[PDB]
């Protein structure tokens, strides 16, 4: 009863945890497009104003 | 929708620059024809007399 509650709240927890988890990897995945994207338009910036 | 405004929105900065350079080309040489222009008419002058 009290050892299963934990059991119950343990799975419960873990099921938060891997959600949590997950979304901060899906967010991360969209930083790294975006990020390379805005990179490669700096450099072009530098490179044709130096021009 | 984030990506959706972009589109709608952001503008190209490859696209602009192209676009400020042959700008500054064409007023620099609209410049210099003024100037080759605003002579013309001296060669009158020379028959002034």
């Amino acid at each position: 009863s009290l050892t299963k509650q934990y059991l119950s709240v343990s799975n419960s927890i873990d099921e938060t945890v891997a959600r949590y988890k997950a979304q901060f990897t899906q967010l991360d995945t969209m930083m790294s497009k975006l990020n390379n994207t805005s990179s490669y338009l700096t450099q072009q910036f530098t490179a044709m104003n130096k021009s | 929708l984030t990506s959706a405004r972009s589109r709608i929105e952001d503008s190209d900065y490859a696209t602009e620059v192209s676009n400020m350079s042959r700008a500054q080309i064409l007023q620099q040489a609209g410049t210099s024809v003024l100037a080759q222009a605003n002579q013309v008419p001296q060669n009158v002058l020379s028959l002034l007399r």
